[PDB]
């Protein structure tokens, strides 16, 4: 409600105490604003891990998708929040989650340059050669954005299915 | 490509 705004500014901001005081209140967990974000996402994407910790334990659905099929875990993916990436895979997130573009979160870790997220999502089952609408695998914006050891990383996974 | 993404925000978009 009135609650919803208030708790994904607060998510946002990194207020942590301000969300859970809002959650007691009885604050709609799946509130999301103009673009279909969550809270879960908004925190996810800024990298408050708390607030992650505190809505998935508060209900939160670790696969809502907004406006361009982006879950949490391809926000954090892409901003390179390491943590918050392993909560949300032990919490039930879609390792595998593809938006509307059929980009994944390993698609956006290797683009941007997250070493240590690509072998965290393969650890946790990621589709190594998951295709985008234009036939991209992850490998492929990996050595398109030049990040070539995280090519080597991915080609040696493939390998070895 | 945009240097950051975000909600809303799709990974190809041009630039
Ligand atoms: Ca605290
Ligand atoms: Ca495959
Ligand atoms: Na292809
Ligand atoms: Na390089």
């Amino acid at each position: 409600s009135d609650l919803g705004k208030k708790l994904l500014e607060a998510a946002r901001a990194g207020q942590d105490d301000e969300v859970r005081i809002l959650m007691a209140n009885g604050a709609d967990v799946n509130a999301k604003d103009e673009y279909g974000a969550t809270p879960l996402h908004l925190a996810a994407w800024t990298g408050h891990l708390e607030i992650v910790e505190v809505l998935l334990k508060t209900g939160a659905d670790v696969n809502a998708v907004d406006s361009v099929g982006y879950t949490p875990l391809h926000l954090a993916a892409a901003e390179g929040h390491l943590e918050i990436v392993e909560v949300l895979l032990k919490t039930g997130a879609d390792v595998n989650a593809q938006d509307a573009q059929g980009i994944t979160p390993l698609h956006l870790a290797a683009w941007y340059g997250h070493l240590e997220i690509v072998e965290v999502l393969l650890k946790h089952g990621a589709d190594v050669n998951a295709q985008d609408k234009f036939g991209k695998t992850p490998f492929d914006l990996a050595i398109d954005n030049g990040n070539e050891d995280i090519a080597e990383v991915l080609q040696k996974a493939a390998k070895l299915n | 490509k945009s240097i950051r993404i975000g909600p809303g925000q799709a990974f190809y978009a041009x630039p």
